[PDB]
RNA sequence: AUCGAAUCGCCACCUACAAGACUGGAGCUUGCUCCCUCGAAGGCGCCAAGUAUAUUCAUGAUCACAAGACA
RNA sequence: UUACGUCCCUCUCCAAACGAGAGAACAUGCAUGGGCUGGCAUGAGCGGCAUGCUUCUCCGGUGGGGCUCGCGUCCCGAGGCGCUGAACCUUGAGGCCUGAAAAUUCAUGCUCAGGGACACU
RNA sequence: GUGGGAUUGUGAAGGGAUCUCGCAGGUAUCGUGAGGGAAGUAUGGGGUAGUACGAGAGGAACUCCCAUGCCGUGCCUCUAGUUUCUGGGGUUUGUCGAACGGCAAGUGCCCCGAAGCCAUCGCACGGUGGUUCUCGGCUGAACGCCUCUAAGCCAGAAGCCAAUCCCAAGACCAGAUGCCCACU
RNA sequence: CGACGUCGCUUUUUGAUCCUUCGAUGUCGGCUCUUCCUAACCUAGCGCCGCAGAAGACGCUAAGGGUUGGAUUGUUCACCCACUGACAGGGAACGUGAGCUGGGUUUAGACCGUCGUGAGACAGGUUGGUUUUACCCUACUUAGCUGGAAAUUGCGAGAAAAAGAUUAUCCGUGCAAAGCGGACGUCGGGUCGCUUGGGCCUGGCGAGCGGUGGGUAGUACAUGGUACGCUCAUCACC
RNA sequence: UUAAUGAGAUUCCCUCUGUCCCGAGUUACUAUCUAGCGAAACGACAGUCAAGGGAACGGACUUGAAGGGCUAAGCGGGGA
RNA sequence: GAUGUGGCCUGGAGGUUAGGACGAAGCUUAUGGCGUGAGCCUAAGAUGGACCGGCCUCUAGUGCAGAUCUUGGUUGGCGUAGCAAAGAUCUAACGGAGAUAUACUCAACAUGCAACGUUGGAUACUGGAGCGGGGAAGGAUUUCGUGCCAACGGCACUCGUA
RNA sequence: AAGUUUGAAAAGCACUUUGGAAAGAGAGUGAAAUAGAACCUGAAGUCGUGACAAAGACAAUGGAAGUACCUCCAUUUCAAC
């Protein structure tokens, strides 16, 4: 990032501090917009209201207008440095086209990776089940969908200056893929 | 020796060199020819390309073998959100070409067109034209901005405002760029002392697509064409390929040059980048301007068939999403592909052919899917041709058991 | 702020224009006569702010990039 | 030599051999699911005068042959019918919907001080 | 002046001296257009008209209207082509005991097949003024008349030049701007 | 149009010559592709006719554009069929073989005729017969980085700029006019030298033009996001 | 002269087709980028053109016209 | 092409005269001086370590830029062409220096990558005219175990017919 | 093909430290280690490095004249000389 930005430039209190008021900034304008809204609508006739449709955060099924939904979500803080999950992945749409010897190989890089990005792991080890469950149908015939179990663990080796962190990444078989959504397990 | 037989040769010599275009955006090298007697108007207008489909209407033409029958003509569906004025330039004759005198801006301007100011905007100060909005409207801005608007009615020959499009209004999936695409808008007509109050009246002021462009107008497109990258011979010069008996390849040229020149001439077909070049394409006729989808639902519906449809095809436009403003329908085609910013410009040919002043009238504008063969025109249709299927009516029976 | 430099005519009177078979002005006789500011000067600047009653100049020692130069 | 800022890592694809480009910069951004649109053409399994299917009580409910058991039943049998326009696929080098309206027109999950280098004798 | 460095061949640690360099520009837009490139071209039908002309036989053209060939620049709505979305089905031999699920036959093979790409095999678009040639004229002397020419003018070719179109400041734009910094 | 004569041009034919190349410049034709020439076939104009019209002859300016599909032949060439507005002639190492092709020509095998006693010969016929290399430099085609006007330096000063105490000492308007219209004050301190109510920095109060943030009302614009009124707090001009 | 036979030479016909009209799309392996490894040919000096003369076809010479520097992928005009 | 030169230079011999451990030969040079020139001489070596200079005469395998010259070394091309037939590998554990290898900040991703031998799984290949099991010719220790990674197996190796 | 021609003598680098090792960094021997091992002397060509000189594109080199800057070179002069 920039060097206005940075965290070791800024330090912690600098860098919280900022951040604090803008996010303070981001509520107050978009209550000073929501009140104007609600009173201009309140005052607006029926058939100039029926116009003005979904404006005021009055339809259904519809974003709040007034901010993003990031910051609408709810943050809990860090995650545990051990955590399971549970989730779907689409091998097809990243396998599409794929030379056939090597279809296999890939999916497993493939797998590696997706779950590399979700937990912030370079060691990410394969299960034999996962393993099984790719290769079960040669090396091109993947499936189209895995589910899978990922397990983030922490062992570190004596004298490292930081903490090593790893995955287990295991097949859970399923009768459907219908309906499954990621899941944080225990 | 002299070629033993003559044929054309093959490609435009006056589009070089075959390179890739400075902007992606469609930029009007010159603007029609301004005449004083006209009122002050602007020239130009962005659009973004959605799709394609296709109408039909009947052609006005007496001596056409088509003259009051059907015909089916492609067009082009081309989504035109408001634009935002936000600067006036001036521009000054001198022996060397127009010199830009100064330029006026709007005491605000919006977010998105200070984002084309910045390569990070999420994460950088944010401090565009904050210097520039402190300084007006105090004593010495308001003396400078008289200043450049007094410099313009007595130098400028040429009188320009500055417009940005608007992507939040745009609100499209697909585009995903945030800074707003900025370009100068000629004014025509009238004298300068009358583009200038126009240009003053049009600041930090929107403008409507119908308010550059008439309906059965034909408009000119400015536009960068679809990117092919690294291409051979034959397809980025339509040369013929050489028999099947050549060794070592037959997608060639198979003589770049005679001994003497001892060099190959510019004129010889060579492999290079195809496509993502920049166009200026005449006569395009605007077929219809229609109006938000949330304004007027029923945008495809006409006076002939009464189905009330929008214009974004069942499935939506592929690669695009939906119209949800806007929108001009060209006949035929574009240069460039879907998502693509592009340039109406008014027409710099002359408009006086039959063809190009005759009135359209739609009958008949289709809306089937895009995806494979479509034969449906709207949703309800479909669900008719069907009826109830498994899906319904396994919802159907839980909401009237278990939900009510 | 390195930086010592080469350049040696200033202007708020030239710094507007046009014509050289003819633009100082007339006459008729049309190449001569007459009238005029008399058709050959952009203004200053060159050591007393002005043409006089004056006034410190050295030894930087007889040439040397003027050893100074904001007219 | 302080700030604005730029680039690399990351994400996206209107760009693309590599550079470069267009963008993004906690962003429905990405992920999965749901619905839509479309493709294929009726999945597995079970059953045929019900106990199954369909409709609100009336409907529908095979097969050339062959095999046991004192007429009947009960078994083999390609194919056929029913549940079943079902099952599966549908964005990926990269379709649509979370901003018109809808006897569904979208949900949930992930991020928790972005890191690095320049800018700066 | 100020800041950062270097004096690197037979020692170490310190003081001078002398060199070399930096000391104001960065970053982001909108434009200018010198120069160079340069593109549209050709036919047919209708109408004029069985007219002008001609004893007859025969028999035209322009304004205007509608199409088409060649070429050029794109585009994918439609139609067609292309499938390793091995998408969904069928089907052969072998194979995991059968069924299911598949798998092997370097995509087993057959049919259909989205997206994408793509065909004058589909669709869209392809414009404005001047300078002159040849030539025909006006005025008009040389040479009392005459004469397009000798001085002057007019009209004027698919040539030529510019506009439009493409690249575009090593064409070094004292063109206009947005934020810092520097000077002040 | 042009006999008898006569004067030239051209190098798209052959010949004459032997200057270059024999420690090698790949030798026919076609395919492909670009460009040039004009002695102009079509296309744009224009004269002239033994030019009524139609169809044509001849000539002028003009090379911008165009100039084909096939049968036989390795053929260039030739001939025929067909289309067409027209199917003009040429050059570019008799353009073009590290572009192709290899039918021909020009090895070694073999057959025939003629010739020779013979081995063998024949611009006579016949059939079969390896077509190698680019990763270098330029050229061209695209694709990146990046200095630079003393075209790297000089400090070597030139604006298709303004128009004045020598650009300083305000801002508009006007013709480089005549004029006309406006400008935040006040009370102190400190520092330096055209002496002119001097320049500069800085403090305390009170205004004004504003920026930002909060509160509050109507309204406009595509309708989530900006603007405008009023009111507070703060910063800047100061 | 000759049935049968022939990777022998020739002509036509049916069938067939991307041989062609006229090109398009797809696949594996390359090229392309990376890690490791790592050559040869060739190499006077060098390498922008026009005309002129010249051993009569110049990258050097005469006179003009160009030419900021360094790079990646191609390409076969020249380097007789 | 000829000839001349108290003209230059090299190895050796006969004479003569000198130098050298306080540094001979050889080697190095922005070390200058001298000569029209071949060359000579001095200076410095933060070069070298034991021979050697001048002059007269004698003598010869006596002076190099190039003979597609000989031998040895180097070098641009160049980190370039390439290392693409015989389809294909994946996973965990163990083994190993071959790692999970970090100034400050900082929770892990954005700062130790890549590649291995064995065992167990998985996927596939050879398909009995076999990358199956034995012989001749030829080879001659390549056979076996343990150790070992310098060089070699055109990548790699902890493996090997090293 | 190939002189093992290190040094007078192996006195052939103990020991410390980093490294898996090779080796590196120290320390020692010796008059000398740039005499460190098939090691005397160590040329040319080519390459790396630090310092400096600059330099558009005239391929470079070259000739003749100056000039700018540098110079561990030579020589002369320093008092009425
Ligand atoms: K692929
Ligand atoms: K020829
Ligand atoms: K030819
Ligand atoms: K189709
Ligand atoms: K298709
Ligand atoms: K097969
Ligand atoms: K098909
Ligand atoms: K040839
Ligand atoms: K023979
Ligand atoms: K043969
Ligand atoms: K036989
Ligand atoms: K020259
Ligand atoms: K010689
Ligand atoms: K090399
Ligand atoms: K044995
Ligand atoms: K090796
Ligand atoms: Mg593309
Ligand atoms: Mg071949
Ligand atoms: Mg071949
Ligand atoms: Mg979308
Ligand atoms: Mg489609
Ligand atoms: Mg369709
Ligand atoms: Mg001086
Ligand atoms: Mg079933
Ligand atoms: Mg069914
Ligand atoms: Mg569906
Ligand atoms: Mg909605
Ligand atoms: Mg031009
Ligand atoms: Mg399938
Ligand atoms: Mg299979
Ligand atoms: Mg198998
Ligand atoms: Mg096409
Ligand atoms: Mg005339
Ligand atoms: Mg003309
Ligand atoms: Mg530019
Ligand atoms: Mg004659
Ligand atoms: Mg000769
Ligand atoms: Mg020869
Ligand atoms: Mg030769
Ligand atoms: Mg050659
Ligand atoms: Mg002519
Ligand atoms: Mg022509
Ligand atoms: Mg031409
Ligand atoms: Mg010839
Ligand atoms: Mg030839
Ligand atoms: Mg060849
Ligand atoms: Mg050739
Ligand atoms: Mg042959
Ligand atoms: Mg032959
Ligand atoms: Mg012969
Ligand atoms: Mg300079
Ligand atoms: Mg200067
Ligand atoms: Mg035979
Ligand atoms: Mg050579
Ligand atoms: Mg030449
Ligand atoms: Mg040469
Ligand atoms: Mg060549
Ligand atoms: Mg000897
Ligand atoms: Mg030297
Ligand atoms: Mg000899
Ligand atoms: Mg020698
Ligand atoms: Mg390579
Ligand atoms: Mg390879
Ligand atoms: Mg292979
Ligand atoms: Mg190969
Ligand atoms: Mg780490
Ligand atoms: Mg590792
Ligand atoms: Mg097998
Ligand atoms: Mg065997
Ligand atoms: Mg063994
Ligand atoms: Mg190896
Ligand atoms: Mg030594
Ligand atoms: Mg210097
Ligand atoms: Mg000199
Ligand atoms: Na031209
Ligand atoms: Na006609
Ligand atoms: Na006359
Ligand atoms: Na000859
Ligand atoms: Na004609
Ligand atoms: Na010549
Ligand atoms: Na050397
Ligand atoms: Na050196």
């Amino acid at each position: 990032t920039r060097a206005g930005m940075k965290g070791k430039v800024l330090g912690k209190e600098k860098k919280a501090a900022i951040i604090d008021a803008r996010k303070k900034a981001a509520e107050s304008r978009k209550n000073r917009d929501d009140k104007r809204w609600k009173r201009v609508l309140a005052n607006m006739d029926e058939e100039k209201r029926k116009k003005f449709h979904g404006v005021g955060n009055t339809a259904k099924n519809s974003r709040v207008r007034g901010a993003t939904r990031a910051s609408l979500l709810k943050r809990t803080g860090r995650k545990p440095d051990a955590v399971s999950m549970e989730a779907t992945i689409h091998l097809s749409k990243l396998l599409k086209k794929k030379t056939f010897s090597k279809r296999a190989p890939l999916a497993i890089k493939r797998i590696k990776a997706f779950v590399g990005r979700l937990m912030k792991t370079k060691d990410n080890r394969i299960d034999a089940s996962l393993n099984t469950y790719i290769w079960h149908k040669g090396v091109k015939g993947v499936p189209g969908r895995v589910r899978v179990l990922i397990q983030r663990k922490s062992e570190t080796t004596e004298g490292n200056k930081h903490k090593h962190f790893y995955t287990v990444i295991s097949n859970v078989p399923v009768a459907s893929f219908k309906g499954l959504t990621t899941k944080t397990v225990e | 020796s002299h070629c033993k037989f003559e044929h054309p040769r093959h490609g435009h010599l006056g589009f070089l060199p075959r390179k890739r275009s400075r902007q992606i955006r469609g930029r009007a090298r010159a603007f029609p020819k301004d005449d004083a007697t006209q009122k002050p108007h602007l020239t130009s207008f962005m659009v973004f390309k959605a799709g394609m489909t296709h109408i039909v209407r009947d052609v006005d033409r007496p001596g056409s073998k088509v003259n009051k029958k059907e015909v089916v003509e492609p067009v082009t569906i081309l989504e035109a959100p408001p634009m935002v004025i936000v600067g006036i330039v001036g521009y000054r004759q001198t022996p060397v070409g127009l010199k830009t005198i100064g330029t006026v801006w709007a005491h605000h301007t919006s977010v998105e067109f200070r984002r084309r100011y910045y390569k990070n905007w999420k994460q950088s100060a944010q401090l565009a034209f904050s210097r520039q909005k402190q300084f007006a409207n105090t004593k010495e801005g308001k003396v400078a901005e008289a200043r450049t608007l007094n410099a313009f009615a007595k130098k400028a020959s040429v009188i320009r405002v500055i417009a940005h499009t608007q992507l939040r209004k745009l609100r499209n999936h697909r585009v995903g760029v945030k800074k707003a695409h900025v370009q100068e808008i000629q004014v025509n007509g009238g004298s300068v002392a009358a583009k200038i109050a126009l240009a003053k009246s049009l600041l930090e002021k929107e403008v409507r697509v119908d308010s550059v462009f008439q309906q059965s107008e034909a408009c000119d497109v400015c536009s960068v064409t679809k990117g092919h990258g690294t291409e051979g011979v034959v397809k980025r010069w339509g040369v013929a390929c050489l028999p099947r008996k050549t060794h070592r390849g037959l997608r060639k040229v198979a003589c770049i040059g005679a001994w003497h020149p001892a060099r190959v001439m510019y004129t010889v077909a060579r492999a290079g980048q195809h496509g993502y070049h920049h166009r200026t394409q005449l006569n395009k006729k605007i077929y219809q301007i229609g109006r938000s989808v949330a304004v007027e639902p029923n945008q495809a519906t006409t006076t002939y068939d009464l189905t009330a449809k929008t214009i974004t095809p069942m499935g939506g436009f592929v690669g695009y999403g939906t119209v949800r403003n806007d929108y001009v329908m060209l006949k035929g085609s574009v240069s460039g592909p879907r998502r693509r910013v592009m340039t109406l410009r008014r027409p710099m040919a002359p408009q006086t052919s039959r063809q190009l002043k005759e009135k359209i009238v739609l009958k008949f504008i289709d809306t089937s899917s895009k995806i494979g063969h479509g034969r449906f025109q709207t949703k309800k249709e479909k669900n008719q041709w069907f009826g109830p299927l498994k899906k319904d009516r396994i919802r159907r029976e839980e909401r009237l058991r278990k939900e009510r």
